């Protein structure tokens, strides 16, 4: 019994440590209300998920009954919804509010936080109906109270609300909520809330493959630049994916590499896996040879080994081997949603090989290119080089005599100037950096 | 206006220098030098030139009438 | 420092018996001749894979191992129990004898344990240098690249800072990490031309083997600039090429740019590197990189050299040279194009300005990527 | 009072931009005083 | 701090071996499969007759 | 403080700042020496004399 008692006492001590973390959060909001500073609010929201992975029904009920010294609708909602365990030997001195603290009404910020914390705790417990009810109460309270600092909270609140509704499969129904809060955020200039709601809407259109509506909304909805880093990364990745579906290739590669760089390197393992697969497929379709250093990703070895074989097949120009490996391990490609693109690469391998061999050779025979890339037909080789030149990916031309292709030339007026023309945005970066400094040099 | 003033105050002449050897940098904004004719006197060191070439006992240059570290 | 060198030899023999199945008759003979000796039972958990589970010496050889290890263990117990010698005393060399027993006789695990033990115990300059050397030698023995990197890191960071004229005794195997790895291009050569050996013939199995490593590393390194004044001028270099005629043969063939003998000698070089555990560039930098350099050297100062004549000036098989050129142009080097309808090699060598311009725009791309990442770092 | 809030946010932006704007002027004036000294 | 498990986190289920377990840097060509060069040169010498 | 260095003025020569020592660094070594270590442990063979 000694070992079990010691383990239970230790886990109760960690429960009390988590309760002290929640108490520190409450003190953080007391300070935030005192100082009118939402940045330290952002710190509280950043530090919540770190401790979110270990909570207990009993310690949550402890925090509820302690913080709600004055009777309130939050306590009345948590009393039936939160199912604390049976009697526990450990109790704490629950008296945080006395006198004026109990007399003063509850803070809307801490109310939104208790609601969001209850919904995250319900999802951790794998409950759905109580979580949706708490989230509805949260959005109702945030809509009713019209303070400026609340909408910054409302951004991540609506974010996680729609994430819950995605598990609920109410991800279609929550669209009305998303659009209503979008209109409220448009009224209140809530850029972060707007960013969150567009991210949730884009994930909804992804889960329903509603890509035509997604692109029609993205092409008209302006996304805030100064938004949160994570929301920016999610939005940019979704935009890159939909551009890849739309065949917007240069924009797709730009957006996907930007999203990979914007994502935290230490975290976002699933996001990283998705961006590796996206870059592999899209750049192989482009013929842009995939980055070899990316294969050293410790979390993507098994997923990229068939991707490595796909790269090898793209370079070689063979068909049967990669068709076999797709029949073997193409189900994950279908789950990722690139299998249509997978077949598109399977049949554009010849295009990519033609680009590479045209870069290799000056005047290559059409018969030679057909033999190299398994065309076995002079007319098909001529058609392929025609299609490459009309696409403008390469400079290989056609002379119906034998297949002549022009070579390069020495550097002209603009060939030395295009780098400076495309790179002199350095001073634009400098000026935005200086303006950010001007904004962020508060003295007190 | 302030960029103009900053780039305007940066004239520092320094064309007609003379040589009188430095003794050592006692501190910043203070120093002691020995002229060619001797006459060791304490001077003020400007911030334009510093340790990068302010080695202890190397011959240095001074202003014609100001004998100041240039 | 002589120990772990015959161990290196037996490790290379195990390599030759295991990886190439062509050597499966003479490799067995040399492996047996050097494993029935050297007390190979604890270092036979690796040898069981190729040959039988255990050669027929079990009783006698295991008795010898256990008796020797027990005698050394008794000696160590006496020194560490009856006598309270601590720190700067003979207990340090007693534990060195313990580690020598556990290494030259026993398996690497006990040797590593005794090493780490005395390293954490005594931190004197000489003791620390000796143990760092032993750790590097055992790591390069058992091909623990992690251990090799660890000892190399600590030595190059702090251990070699304290104490001089011994880095000259250690760099020859400290650069073996670059030697065994792919990095045979710049760093290995730059720190490995030093012809100051800690022993006349040890560490890397010989001074001749040391020279062969030098020649391979330099050949990977560069083509033909004032390499005449860098390695050819080396008097010891010319002497050792006199000692090894075929080595002198391919080295002078590359220097003279005579491809007819160069390609045969280069194939011989690749075959020799196969028989060597330092075979990391199995498909990248045995012969393909060297001939990339050679072809660059050849077609540079040329504009349109015919495929048919460059083939006979560079071996035979015009089709073989054509496919090689196509493959290497696809690889990226060999700055030229092929006029197939006329079978010509039209090079495209940029001017100094043009090529350096290209390098600057490449680095501008890389650093725009860098500054965009840093702009991500800011504002978050 | 919501247009009042919007005007207050605009005033906050102006104040934040004017912070470093005044600080840069003050420190450059200090630099000019230093060079005059 | 969260790991963003919402995006599909399909960890690689092999956990068997690192193919490039050392610091070797591979190239797109380095992983082509052939009988190296010595055998190919031998075949070239044979087809030319020596 | 006596036996140190000072800064003076141009005409009136009034004091400016009491400079650190300049006489000592310049002529520290003429025919004398300050205290070395050369401890008696190094001294050997003459114990009956020391």
């Amino acid at each position: 019994k000694t070992a079990a008692a010691a383990a239970e006492h230790s886990q109760r001590e960690l429960d009390t440590v988590t309760l002290e973390d929640i108490k520190e959060h409450v003190k953080q909001l007391e300070k935030a209300v005192s100082g009118k500073e939402p940045r330290f609010v952002l710190r509280a929201l950043r530090m919540l998920p770190s401790t979110s992975r270990r909570l207990n029904h009993y310690v949550l009920y402890k925090a509820v009954q302690g913080f709600f010294t004055s009777n309130n609708a939050t306590r009345d909602f948590l009393l039936p919804f939160l199912e604390e365990p049976m009697d526990t030997e450990a109790d704490l001195q629950f008296r945080p509010r006395t006198g004026k603290a109990a007399s003063t009404p509850l803070l809307p910020e801490v109310e939104a936080y208790l609601q969001l914390l209850v919904v995250i705790f319900m999802m951790n417990s794998k409950r759905y109906k109580e979580a949706q009810k708490i989230s509805d109460d949260l959005m109702q309270k945030i809509s009713t109270q019209n303070r400026r600092a609340l909408d910054l909270v409302a951004a991540k609140c609506y974010y996680y609300h729609a994430r819950v509704y995605e598990f609920l499969d109410k991800l279609d129904v929550v669209r009305s909520f998303l659009h209503a809060r979008l209109r409220t955020a448009t009224l209140r200039h809530d850029a972060d809330g707007q960013a969150t709601l567009l991210n949730l809407l884009l994930r909804n259109y992804l889960h329903y493959s509603l890509y035509d509506q997604a692109e029609k909304l993205v092409s008209k909805s302006v996304f805030p630049e100064q938004a949160n880093n994570n929301e920016w990364a999610r939005y940019l990745y979704y935009t890159g994916r939909i551009k890849a579906i739309q065949l917007e290739y240069s924009e797709a590669r730009r957006t996907m590499t930007n999203a990979l760089r914007k994502a935290p390197q230490h975290t976002a393992v699933g996001f990283k896996q998705t961006v590796h697969k996206l870059l592999i497929v899209v750049e192989l379709l482009l013929g842009e040879i995939p980055d070899r250093l990316q294969f050293r990703q410790p979390s993507l070895k098994r997923s990229l080994m068939p991707y490595f074989l796909l790269t090898q097949a793209v370079r070689t120009g063979n068909l049967a081997k990669f068709n076999q490996v797709l029949d073997q391990f193409g189900e994950k490609f279908q789950a990722d949603g690139t299998y249509t693109l997978i077949i598109r690469l399977r049949h554009n391998v010849i295009k990519t090989g033609v680009r590479m061999i045209s870069l290799s050779y000056s005047r290559i025979s059409l018969a030679d290119i057909a033999q190299k890339l398994q065309l076995d037909s002079p007319e098909d080789a001529e058609f392929i080089v025609a299609k490459a030149i009309r696409d403008g990916v390469i400079e290989a031309s056609i002379n119906h005599e034998k297949g002549y292709v022009q070579s390069k030339e020495m550097i002209d007026i603009y060939s030395t100037r295009e780098p400076q023309l495309a790179f002199h945005q350095r001073i634009s970066f400098c000026l935005d950096i200086h303006n950010m400094s001007v904004k962020a040099m508060r003295f007190p | 206006e302030f960029l103009h003033a900053q780039e305007e105050v940066k004239r520092i002449q320094s064309i007609p220098l003379v040589i009188g050897q430095f003794l050592e940098a006692v501190d910043q904004n203070t120093a002691i030098v020995g002229s060619t004719t001797g006459s060791n006197y304490y001077v003020r060191i400007l911030s334009t030139i510093d340790r990068e070439l302010l080695k202890p006992n190397a011959s240095v240059a001074l202003h014609k009438h100001s004998n100041a570290l240039v | 420092g002589l120990p772990k060198n015959p161990d290196l030899r037996i490790a290379q023999l195990r390599f030759l018996l295991s990886l190439p199945e062509h050597r499966g008759d003479a490799a067995v003979r040399d492996e047996l001749m050097a494993a029935v000796r050297d007390n190979n039972m604890a270092p036979y958990y690796e040898a069981l894979c190729k040959s039988l589970d255990w050669q027929i010496d079990v009783d006698l050889l295991n008795k010898m191992k256990k008796a020797n290890e027990d005698e050394l263990k008794r000696l160590d117990e006496e020194l560490e129990d009856a006598e309270k010698n601590l720190g700067e005393s003979e207990i340090r060399d007693a534990m060195m004898a313990k580690a020598e027993y556990l290494c030259r006789i026993g398996d690497k695990e006990g040797a590593l344990t005794a090493f780490r033990k005395t390293y954490d115990k005594t931190v004197a300059l000489g003791h620390r240098l000796d143990i760092v050397f032993y750790l590097l030698r055992i790591g390069l023995f058992y091909m623990d690249n992690d251990l090799i990197t660890r000892n190399t890191e600590k030595a190059k960071s702090l251990i070699e800072e304290g104490g001089d004229w011994d880095r000259r005794n250690r760099l020859k195997v400290y650069q073996g990490l670059y030697c065994v790895a792919i990095r045979d291009f710049k760093q290995a050569a730059e720190l490995f031309l030093d012809t100051v050996s800690t022993f006349t013939s040890y560490e890397l199995m010989d001074y001749k083997t040391f020279v062969t490593y030098t020649v391979y590393v330099s050949m990977i390194a560069l083509e033909r600039p004032d390499l005449r004044e860098k390695v050819i001028k080396g008097a010891e270099i010319l002497e050792v090429l006199h000692s090894l005629p075929a080595v002198r043969q391919y080295l002078f063939s590359l220097y003279e740019c005579r491809y007819s003998v160069f390609f045969q000698s280069l194939a011989v070089v690749e075959q020799e590197m196969k028989k060597d555990w330092l075979f990391a560039p199995h498909y990248r930098y045995y012969v393909r990189e060297m001939r990339i350099h050679a072809y660059s050297q050849l077609l540079e100062s040329y504009r349109s050299l015919t495929l048919g004549y460059m083939a006979e000036a560079f071996g035979v098989g015009v089709e073989f040279i054509d496919q090689e050129l196509s493959r290497f142009i696809a690889a990226g080097r060999l700055h030229c194009k092929i006029d197939k309808v006329n079978e010509i090699v039209e090079t495209n060598r940029p001017d100094s300005k043009n090529w350096q311009y290209q390098e600057t725009i490449k680095k501008g791309d890389l650093l725009l990527n860098r500054v965009q990442k840093l702009s991500r770092v800011i504002n978050m | 009072q919501y247009y009042l809030s919007k005007i207050e946010e605009l005033q906050l932006i102006v104040n934040d931009k004017s912070q470093n704007l005044r600080r840069l002027q003050a420190q450059r004036n200090e630099l000019n005083a230093k060079v005059r000294l | 701090d969260d790991e963003f498990e919402e995006f599909p986190a399909e960890d690689w289920a092999g956990l068997d071996e690192d193919e490039d377990a050392h610091v070797w840097e591979d190239n797109w060509d380095d992983d082509n499969v052939e009988d190296d060069f010595s055998n190919q040169l031998r075949a070239e010498l044979e087809k030319h007759g020596y | 403080t006596p036996n140190c260095r000072v800064a003076l003025r141009n005409d009136s020569y009034t004091l400016h700042k009491i400079l650190p020592n300049k006489v000592d660094p310049l002529v520290s070594l003429m025919m004398v020496e300050k205290v070395p270590d050369s401890t008696y442990e190094m001294i050997g063979g003459l114990d009956k004399q020391i």
